[PDB]
């Protein structure tokens, strides 16, 4: 029963990709949303056991998948509490996307291979969560590496798409790489690669620095976010999985697996993240680009909040998964809206009649974005916020995020409803089908289930702080959103254009550190062994 | 210019093909064409679901196999209904069911 | 198949082989003019 | 083993009676009953033989043959790639030199004697010499390095194979010899740091594979490379394991470099057939540092390693090879747009520089792992200056993968039936190895 | 320790006495030996008979060595999926065995190069417990953690 | 035989001529800039090793420390 | 202008003197560009253009030079820490200078 | 058309060159016979050297190495003049 998710998707990826010819573009219309839907079902029966009723499960499906003299490892599944959790949001939220694709990927050639890669997709992320070792670990962080370069390149005659996609690849390799250096550390010291044995309670802080380098990766933290704006390339079925689950939340879910991160290191990369992914998403004109800086800028109290306390990796985990759920709405009503208007850039959205069901999904997310009290978002960003107050430099800077997080939300709902009409006088449209309702109502009815059932077993849990310090967050929000309606200017020129070019993080790669990868290069090529080492 | 005779045993632009749309139609591409929708698509699609509910069964017998619950639940769960290796279940207290 | 045999059997071999090789490398001169070296050798000489 | 033998002895046997219009039909035909003779002689390989499967002489020592871990799985991988050159190569004169080339080389690695393996690997010297000069498609500068290079590490390998054979009377690997000296052990090291391509001694690779023929190619990378590790574990190892040991810092410190200039030679690459050769020295190095560790992961773990590479890039020379066939250029620039014109070939293409970059569902990801937990063993610090220099792989095949993927492109090449009948095998051998079927 | 030429050739002739008692009967795992023969051999490779037997015990033993661990690895799962949030406590024991397995299958045939295995962190609380023995005793203060109790889950 | 050499002309009024060219030399680094680049990066790169060498040097002189006060007490005493 | 060269039944005969064009496999062969050979002649005799400048050996020297000696010294302290790890005595390395014989340890002794 | 490689020079001025090893040729016994008396005599008096360092030796074999000069260089930079 466990086992039959996994079957699924990659029956799916299979089917589509394979024999797409056979069942044409219904039949992936059809196959695909049929396997994630029963997927769905057996993800639900997952969590009731697992989670709710406390009944883990370990299915080895063989042995010695590496064998080689003491070292030995098997292919096996442990479905544990948090992995249970994060089986059921990916599985529903890419059930979602399947939903959506069906309409909006029609005007593309190959929809079987986009839905193709989009189950295999869900399926290595499925075995990235479930896995009871560190090998099993790194085959779902691989698959999920190459699906994305898979999928933001898709559009092959673009050569910013493929620039993007070899963006990301080339990231992701280094960050693994610091993950292999660190699950070699663990195996060499502990006896084993699965997480019961990898139990450490002091451990080098070598391991700390190669686990929290190979986990800022995936995770788009500072120095480590400069894919994920390009990632934008891509189509939107694509960067709403890989911002909503996939990609980001992984670092954050192998930081909370194995409790071997450094409070120091984790609480100032999180909240120099969140500020400066804020910071960026003001700045930012594309609809779909403010959504990824306001990705990144969450991810930052993710990982923010692992320094407060101990329950820290609960309150991530519990944020990671009510995130998921409004991220992935913005970006499918984002991507709608840029079919409709034939448009990217928010000064030329406006007021027009359309579709109740989208427009309100739009507005719940954001509220869920911004805060809004009595929300989902709201209390799985409050048991940050709260908690963070004793790190102070932490709270602060996660509180000014949080003003700009209210701040550019709120800037980007007035400019798709409030404002007036901005685009041309020309026939444009997009009709969706009740598939896209579909959709969206799964997204509205995670979304409602969140504020039932909760986040995090200490998300109502007292934090003794005084009331003016505990409700301090929504006066910032508030204040941020007001300030946001109005569409005042909060930077002079010159930091807005900073804020623009995002910090210039790529500027200095290009100037100093690819000129020097490439000088490297000459001189080992064409100065010596075409050179010095070359015959007349 | 003159279509070529093997044009004849090509297929046409499906429905869902923009008219303005170009593509070559003697490419060949295992995850289909640039828009499909061939003849049979339904036969296909009613064989790929009697295949994935196949390999469902077989990995059910597989997993419920290999299924190891090495700790009693809480409270009642649906595998018991399907596998006979779940340990009886013992509450939050202590009392078993 | 008596694996033990053949793996003996094939040692043996080679060991007699580097025995006869050993044999084989001591060589003193056989120039006609070293008398003294090979004064045990058995020769007649027709001059 | 006496059934393979002969039936690496009647290959060439064959070509001398056959029609001269029968030629390739027979060719393959013994290609492939030589394949089932090899699967007999792993049959016929005990495990509970541990130190040597089987032994067989025929009279002296020269002719001792003989099968371990590493002989067994190096010959049944060159025995498995052969068919796909046999088919790849049309005419009498290059079936008859693949034909001879392959009959040293498989009998050079089930060789036991460094004289007779010296003997057997040498002979093919000439041969390359006129494949890679051949009159349209080859260059005479290719030839004269790889002669050349070839020669002196040989004949180095040779003084030092006359040393033992002088001190200890033997030079046969079943005969427990030690040896202390440098010079010997110098000796045997040079043809090992030139055959396997080793900075600064790897210059005679590249310009062999892009002037040899595709055929040519597939072999030299399959299993011509991998005779070093052969020889590592056969003839130096056993004897010269003091001077690795004493010499380490020295062996780390060329087989690092070589892993680096070469990732880095890769990068100004424009020639496909060249970007696949400079990862191949890429990829030596790690296996030649991990057997001279001398540890039980790290001898195993070159050897998968060498499995892993003799399965992936003999399918991208192929793959290229085909390409070529397709389109006359080899030029990256050139070809564009190879996605929509060559989805089937695109899709294998992916493929194997997926498995050229060691991705999990790859055999090269579990060598890998293997390869750098033995360096992890030694110490931390190597297997993390691997690790990370690995990036750089990454950063030419993606840009590889990308000038091919899109543009605008005027021309259908995709691959015919024959194509797809010589990849099927190795991909169906690179599925099977990477879920663990090492 | 001296050994003089006659020793030397008397284990020779004995040595050869051992391989015609082995030859004598047929056994299909005469590669895959229980015992080891004993010597006194400065190198191993003097002998050929007793090098390549002992290669082959070693050999077994060191398979003999993984399959256990394996075994180990096994119980400590399945103890630690048992007990639960008891885990820590409970299976301390187990752990300690499996990693006292793993570091005898590492160490035994490391190799010339190769380091210790310090499975446990138990070589390093060692040397930082020698540490803090003299800091203390010579009035010197350690810039080193003193010794813990548990650093992993066993040991 | 050869690709023409001459472009097409029918998209330039839509998306522009192709007059303006890129001001690149398509020249590299300097060696004095290299040279600082090689240098800073490459240690950043090596982090392991400098932590590897501190801890080493501190145990090391910890231990020559503590020896050379044992021979203190061991030499009065 | 053009006919179909290749016959799935078997029946192929090249047609070397048909007025029509086969459809060969030259038929999909690239056009090329003069510049473009040029440029790729220019960058494989890339040794032709090579002069010894200080410039040029400054770099070398930097970087290739600079790589093995960086290498061959963190190789050393690792052996150095192995050394101390293990317990072994300082082994006689190819360039120390030890007056010390320890090469390889023996399997039989402890250390 | 192919890409070739540039000659440097000139095609008449190279010429020019190349015409300067166009000179009254001697024959290569007279050079051969006092090389013969020479050896012959040399290799006598060589039993008689005193034993020198191998370190020595090759010092001495470089220079002479360096020192040759090929019978062709003299033959183009022949002039009779004082
Ligand atoms: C690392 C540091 C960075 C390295 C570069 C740093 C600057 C290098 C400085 C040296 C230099 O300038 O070289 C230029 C110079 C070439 O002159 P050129 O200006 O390029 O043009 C002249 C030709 O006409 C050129 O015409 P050509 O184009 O026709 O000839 C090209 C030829 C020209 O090449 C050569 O002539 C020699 C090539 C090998 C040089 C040997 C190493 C020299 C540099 C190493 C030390 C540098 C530290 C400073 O290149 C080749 O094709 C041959 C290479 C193929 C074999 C590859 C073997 C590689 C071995 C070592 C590689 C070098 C290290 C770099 C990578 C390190 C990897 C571990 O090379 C030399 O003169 C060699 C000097 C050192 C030779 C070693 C000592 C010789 C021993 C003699 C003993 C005497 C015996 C006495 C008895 C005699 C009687 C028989
Ligand atoms: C009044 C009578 C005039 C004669 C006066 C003397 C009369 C004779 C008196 C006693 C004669 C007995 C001793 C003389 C030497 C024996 C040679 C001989 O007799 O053969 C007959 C010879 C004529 O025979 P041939 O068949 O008509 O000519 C053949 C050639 O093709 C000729 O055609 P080619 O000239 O057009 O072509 C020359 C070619 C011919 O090739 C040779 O010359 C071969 C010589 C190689 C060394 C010879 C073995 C050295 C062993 C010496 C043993 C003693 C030391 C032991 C330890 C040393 C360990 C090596 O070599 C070259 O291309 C020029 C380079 C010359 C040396 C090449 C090696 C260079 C290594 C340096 C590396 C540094 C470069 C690094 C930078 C590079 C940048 C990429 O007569 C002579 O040449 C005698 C001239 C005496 C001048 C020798 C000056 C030094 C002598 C001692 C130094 C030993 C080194 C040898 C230097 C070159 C000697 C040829
Ligand atoms: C884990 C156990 C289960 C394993 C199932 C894995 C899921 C499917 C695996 C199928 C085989 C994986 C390798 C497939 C061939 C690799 C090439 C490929 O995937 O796509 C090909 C062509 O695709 C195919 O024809 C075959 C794909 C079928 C299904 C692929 C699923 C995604 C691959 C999974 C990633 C492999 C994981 C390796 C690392 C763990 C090229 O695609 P593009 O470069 O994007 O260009 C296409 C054209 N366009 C520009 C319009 C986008
Ligand atoms: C042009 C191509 C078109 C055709 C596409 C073909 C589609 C291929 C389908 C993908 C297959 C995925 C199956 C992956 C499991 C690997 C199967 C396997 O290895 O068989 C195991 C048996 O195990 C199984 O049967 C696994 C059950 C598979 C079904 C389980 C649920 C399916 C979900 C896929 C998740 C798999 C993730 C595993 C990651 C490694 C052999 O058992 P042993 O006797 O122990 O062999 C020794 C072990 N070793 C191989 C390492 C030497
Ligand atoms: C006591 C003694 C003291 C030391 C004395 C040293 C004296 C010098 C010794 C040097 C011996 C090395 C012999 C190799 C010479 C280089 C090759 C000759 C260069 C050459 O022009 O060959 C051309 C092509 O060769 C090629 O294309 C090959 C490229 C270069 C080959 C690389 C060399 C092999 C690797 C070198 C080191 C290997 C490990 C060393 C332990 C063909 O010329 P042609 O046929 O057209 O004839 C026309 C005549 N101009
Ligand atoms: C400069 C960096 C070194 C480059 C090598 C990089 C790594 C290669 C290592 C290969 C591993 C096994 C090889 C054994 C030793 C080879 C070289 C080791 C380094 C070395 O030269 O040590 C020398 C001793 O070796 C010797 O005395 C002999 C050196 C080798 C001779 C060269 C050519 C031999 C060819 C012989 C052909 C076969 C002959 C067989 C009879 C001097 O070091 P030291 O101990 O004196 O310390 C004095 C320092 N203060
Ligand atoms: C003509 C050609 C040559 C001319 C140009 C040469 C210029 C290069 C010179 C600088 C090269 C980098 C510095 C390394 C050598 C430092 C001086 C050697 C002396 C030495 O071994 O000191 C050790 C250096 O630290 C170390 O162990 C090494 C630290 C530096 C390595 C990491 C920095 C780069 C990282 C990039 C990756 C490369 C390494 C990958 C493994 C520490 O002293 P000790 O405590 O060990 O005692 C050993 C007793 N002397």
């Amino acid at each position: 029963m466990f086992l039959l998710a996994v079957y699924f998707l990659f029956f799916s990826a299979i089917a589509n990709g394979f024999f797409g010819r056979y069942l044409g573009v219904r039949g992936s219309q059809l196959l695909g949303p049929s396997a994630l839907f029963l997927a769905l079902l057996c993800s639900g029966t997952i969590f009731y056991e697992v989670c709710i009723q406390g009944c883990s499960t370990n299915i080895k499906l063989f042995e010695n998948f590496v064998y080689s003299n003491e070292l030995n490892v098997s292919a096996s599944f442990l479905y544990d509490p948090l992995a249970a959790t994060m089986t059921l949001t990916v599985v529903w939220i890419s059930c979602a996307v399947h939903a959506y694709q069906n309409l909006y990927m029609r005007g593309d050639g190959s929809q079987t291979l986009f839905t193709s890669y989009l189950s295999a997709f869900t399926g290595f992320m499925l075995i990235l969560v479930a896995g009871q070792n560190l090998v099993m670990l790194f085959i779902g962080w691989e698959g999920i590496g190459v699906c994305s370069y898979l999928l933001i390149g898709y559009y092959g005659s673009r050569v910013s798409a493929v620039k993007s996609a070899n963006k990301s690849l080339i990231v992701n390799k280094i960050s693994d790489g610091f993950l292999l250096g660190s699950m070699l550390y663990l195996w060499f010291y502990t006896g084993s690669f699965s997480y019961c044995s990898l139990a450490t309670f002091q451990i080098p802080d070598v391991v700390s620095i190669l686990v929290l380098l190979g986990a800022i990766g995936k995770s788009s933290q500072l120095f480590f976010h400069v894919w994920l704006a390009d990632a934008m390339e891509g189509p939107t079925p694509v960067s709403a999985l890989i911002h909503a689950a996939t990609l980001v939340t992984a670092g954050i879910y192998v930081l909370c697996k194995l409790n071997l991160h450094s409070q120091s290191a984790v609480g100032i990369l999180g909240a120099a993240t969140a500020l400066m992914g804020g910071l960026f998403g003001l700045a930012a004109n594309d609809l779909k680009r403010v959504i990824a800086f306001s990705t990144c800028s969450q991810l930052g109290y993710m990982m923010a909040v692992l320094s407060t306390c101990d329950d820290g990796a609960d309150f991530a985990m519990g944020h990671l998964v009510s995130h998921a759920g409004f991220k992935a709405t913005l970006f499918l009503s984002a991507g709608l809206s840029i079919a409709k208007e034939n448009n990217n850039f928010l000064n030329r959205y406006g007021s027009r009649q359309g579709s109740p069901t989208l427009s309100f999904a739009t507005t719940i997310a954001s509220l869920n974005l911004l805060g809004f009290p009595e929300l989902g978002g709201f209390y799985s960003k409050e048991s940050i916020l709260n908690n963070a107050y004793i790190n102070q430099g932490v709270s602060i800077i996660l509180t000014l995020a949080t003003f700009l997080t209210a701040f550019y939300t709120s800037k980007v709902l007035a400019q798709l409803y409030l404002f007036p009409y901005g685009n041309g006088r020309q026939q444009k449209s997009f009709d969706i089908d009740a598939t896209t309702l579909i959709c969206f109502g799964l997204l509205l009815s995670e979304m409602l289930l969140r504020i039932f059932t909760g986040s995090s077993l200490s998300q109502n849990m007292t934090t003794n702080l005084p009331a003016h310090i505990k409700n301090l967050p929504f006066w910032v929000a508030l204040s941020g959103a007001l300030s946001g309606l109005a569409t005042t200017n909060l930077f002079s020129s010159n930091f807005m254009r900073f804020f623009g070019n995002r910090g210039g993080f790529d500027v200095f790669y290009a100037r100093k550190c690819s000129n020097v990868f490439y000088h490297n290069a000459y001189v080992s090529y064409t100065l010596l062994d075409r050179g010095f080492l070359k015959l007349y | 210019v003159p279509e070529p005779p093997y044009a004849k045993y090509l297929a046409n632009k499906s429905h869902y093909c923009p008219p303005d749309f170009h593509y070559s139609r003697e490419i060949y591409a295992p995850y289909g064409g640039y828009f499909n929708d061939p003849k049979g698509w339904r036969t296909n699609t009613a064989i790929a679901t009697l295949v994935m509910l196949a390999g469902a069964y077989a990995v059910f017998c597989f997993g419920n196999a290999r299924e190891e619950r090495l700790r009693a639940p809480k409270g009642w769960i649906p595998s018991q209904l399907w596998n006979d290796n779940v340990p009886t279940p013992v509450d939050y207290r202590g009392k078993v069911l | 198949v008596d694996s033990q045999a053949e793996w003996y059997a094939e040692y043996d071999k080679l060991e007699k082989a580097r025995q006869k090789r050993r044999i084989w490398k001591w060589r003193d001169s056989d120039s006609r003019d070293e008398y003294a070296i090979n004064a045990e050798e058995p020769v007649i000489y027709i001059r | 083993m006496s059934l393979y033998l002969f039936m690496l002895f009647l290959q060439p046997l064959s070509l001398s009676f056959v029609s001269r219009s029968f030629s390739k039909i027979s060719s393959l035909m013994m290609s492939f009953a030589t394949l089932w003779s090899a699967v007999y002689m792993w049959f016929t390989s005990n495990g509970a033989n541990q130190t040597f499967y089987q032994v067989v002489s025929w009279g002296s020592d020269w002719s001792t043959f003989g099968v371990c871990y590493t002989s067994l799985y190096i010959s049944l991988l060159c025995a498995f790639i052969f068919p796909i050159c046999v088919i790849l190569v049309q005419g009498y004169r290059a079936l008859s030199i693949l034909i001879c080339i392959q009959t040293a080389v498989s009998l050079s690695i089930v060789s036991l004697h460094m004289l007779a393996f010296y003997a057997l690997f040498e002979s093919s010297l000439l041969l390359f010499f006129i494949l890679i000069g051949r009159r349209k498609y080859g260059s005479l500068s290719a030839a004269y390095n790889i002669s050349i290079y070839t020669f002196i590490s040989a004949l180095g390998f040779l003084i030092s194979a006359f040393w033992l054979n002088w001190s200890f009377g033997s030079v046969c690997a079943l005969l427990p010899n030690e040896e202390a000296n440098s010079f010997v052990a110098f000796g045997i090291f040079i043809l090992l740091w030139v055959k396997a391509p080793l900075v600064p001694f790897h210059l005679w690779l590249p310009e062999a594979h892009v002037y040899a023929p595709t055929a040519g190619s597939v072999l030299l990378a399959g299993v011509l490379l991998k005779i070093s590790i052969v020889g590592l574990h056969v003839f130096f190892l056993p004897i010269c394991a003091s001077s690795i040991v004493k010499a380490f810092p020295l062996i780390l410190s060329i087989c690092l470099g070589s892993f680096i200039f070469s990732s880095f030679s890769t990068l100004k690459q424009i020639d496909l057939k060249k970007i696949v050769a400079y990862s191949s020295i890429s990829h030596m190095a790690i296996v030649f540092l991990s057997s001279a560790t001398n540890s039980g992961l790290g001898i195993q773990g070159a050897v998968l390693y060498c499995i892993a590479h003799g399965l992936i890039s003999p399918g991208l020379f192929l793959l290229v090879g085909i390409l070529y066939k397709n389109t006359n250029t080899k030029l990256v620039f050139y070809l564009r747009g190879l996605s929509q014109q060559a989805p089937v070939w695109w899709s294998v293409w992916v493929f194997f520089m997926l498995g050229n970059l060691a991705f999990p569902l790859f055999p090269n990801f579990i060598a890998e792992v293997v390869c750098l937990s033995a360096l992890f063993k030694n110490h931390e610090l190597y297997a993390y200056a691997f690790i990370f220099f690995s990036f750089v792989g990454t950063v030419y095949s993606s840009t590889v993968l990308g000038r091919l993927k899109g543009g605008v492109s005027s021309q259908c090449v995709d691959a015919s039936r024959l194509d797809v009948i010589s990849w099927n095998p190795l991909v169906l051998a690179t599925v099977v190895t990477g879920i663990g079927y090492m | 320790t001296t050994a003089t030429i006659e020793e030397r050739r008397a284990f020779h002739k004995e040595v050869l006495d051992i391989v015609q008692s082995k030859l004598a009967n047929k056994n299909s795992e005469w590669a895959r030996p229980e015992e080891p023969i004993l010597h006194n051999l400065k190198s191993e490779k003097e002998e050929p008979h007793v090098y390549y037997h002992n290669n082959n015990f070693r050999v077994t033993r060191q398979l003999i060595h993984f399959e256990k661990t394996k075994i180990f690895e096994d119980e400590l799962d399945k103890c630690m999926r048992t007990h639960g949030e008891a885990k820590y406590r409970k299976c301390q024991e187990i752990a300690k065995r499996f990693q006292a397995s793993c570091r005898v299958a590492s160490n035994l045939e490391r190799g010339p190069n190769a380091r210790k295995r310090d499975v446990g962190f138990i070589y390093q609380n060692n040397k930082l417990r020698e540490l803090e023995k003299d800091a203390k005793e010579l009035g010197l203060n350690n810039p080193f953690p003193p010794s813990s109790p548990r650093t992993t889950i066993g040991y | 035989n050869y690709a023409s050499l001459k472009a097409d002309t029918s998209m330039d009024h839509v998306f522009g001529d192709s007059t303006n060219k890129l001001n690149y030399d398509f020249q590299l680094m300097s060696s004095k800039e290299a040279f600082f680049w090689n240098y800073t990066l490459y240690p950043i790169v090596g982090f392991p090793i400098f932590l590897y060498l501190y801890q080493f040097n501190k145990l090391e002189n910890f231990e020559a420390e503590i020896a050379a006060a044992k021979a203190a007490k061991a030499a009065s005493e | 202008s053009s006919r179909i060269a290749g016959d799935t039944t078997g029946k192929y005969t090249p047609n070397i003197f048909s007025p029509e064009t086969p459809m060969d496999r030259s038929f999909s062969h690239v056009p090329k560009n003069p510049f473009w050979e040029a440029w790729v002649f220019r960058r494989d005799n890339i040794q032709r253009e090579f002069v010894w400048t200080w410039q040029t050996i400054f770099d070398l020297a930097t970087f290739v030079g600079g790589l093995y000696v960086a290498m061959y010294a963190t190789a050393s302290f690792c052996s150095r820490q192995n050394d101390k790890r293990n317990g072994y005595p300082e082994r006689n390395y190819y360039f120390s200078d030890s007056k010390s014989n320890f090469v390889i340890p023996d399997e039989r002794e402890f250390y | 058309d192919e890409p070739k490689h540039q000659i440097p020079g000139n095609a008449l001025d190279n010429w020019a060159f190349l015409r300067t090893y166009a000179k009254p040729l001697p024959d290569m016994i007279h050079y051969y016979y006092y090389v013969y008396l020479f050896g012959f005599f040399f290799v006598y008096k060589v039993a008689d050297f005193p034993e020198y360092s191998p370190r020595v030796l090759v010092m001495a074999a470089l220079i002479g190495s360096l020192f040759y000069v090929r019978r062709d260089w003299v033959h183009r930079e022949f002039k009779d003049s004082p």
